[PDB]
């Protein structure tokens, strides 16, 4: 018998990516070929099946530092960081194939599907 | 506010 | 020139609260009337304007206990933190008194606005 | 996914 506030969830990712955007509260420092992204633990657990199994490993969860791997492309990584705080992707021609790449690495399932679908329409 |  | 994904904000706010029911990554206990509620800093943040003044403060940011207000009823409490991480109100005839009062005292100006006008219908 |  609840009733629901259509517009919550939205507010709410509006809020964090505020947080974000005058670094309150943040925990971890994504290292991405040299470059340093900021970024709130729990939103990217909420977002990312690697990130996910990242923090909720023992060891791994009270590290402040976390280096990708040294094929990910800083900007594919920046474009899918700037997804998780406002369900908006830039997708471009000249970015598709390095999102694409991030987005099966990072897990991130819807985001990988529109990408195969934006590159199968191109063929 | 709605009805879920 | 972004896509949009629907359902991201609402998969985010899912996630967020599957971690709270598991304890995974909460960073501050509540304390109401000797009730104790584990939570998310930046969820809490994100929902009321009380919350997003006590952890913006240089101070208050770095506790891990937060008592509150004795007046505060626990179960209108603990109904508010329940729609903060599901968007789901558990308004009912016996608890709107007691959801309104903490809603003004939390800052959560969307449920004090619902529960108004809920009470305004019944008089 | 829309076109927002
Ligand atoms: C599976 S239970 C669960 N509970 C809490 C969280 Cl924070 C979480 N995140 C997560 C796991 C896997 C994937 C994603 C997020 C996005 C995606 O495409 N795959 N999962
Ligand atoms: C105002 S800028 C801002 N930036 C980030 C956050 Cl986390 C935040 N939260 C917050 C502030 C006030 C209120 C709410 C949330 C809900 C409500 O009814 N009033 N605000
Ligand atoms: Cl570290
Ligand atoms: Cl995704
Ligand atoms: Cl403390
Ligand atoms: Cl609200």
């Amino acid at each position: 018998s609840c009733i629901q506030f259509t517009r919550h969830a939205s507010d709410v990712l509006l809020n964090l990516n505020r947080l974000r955007s005058r670094d309150i509260l943040t925990d971890v420092v994504i290292v991405v070929s040299r470059e340093q992204f900021r970024a709130h633990k729990t939103v990217l657990m909420a977002c990312s099946g690697l990130f996910y199994s990242i923090f909720t490993d023992q060891l791994k969860c009270n590290l402040s530092v976390i280096n990708l791997d040294p094929e990910i492309n800083p900007e594919g990584f920046c474009i899918l960081l700037d997804f998780m705080y406002t369900s908006r992707l830039n997708l471009r021609e000249g970015n598709i194939m390095a999102v694409m790449a991030t987005a099966m690495y990072l897990q991130m399932e819807h985001v990988v599907d529109t990408c195969r679908k934006f590159i199968k329409a191109s063929e | 506010w709605v009805i879920p």
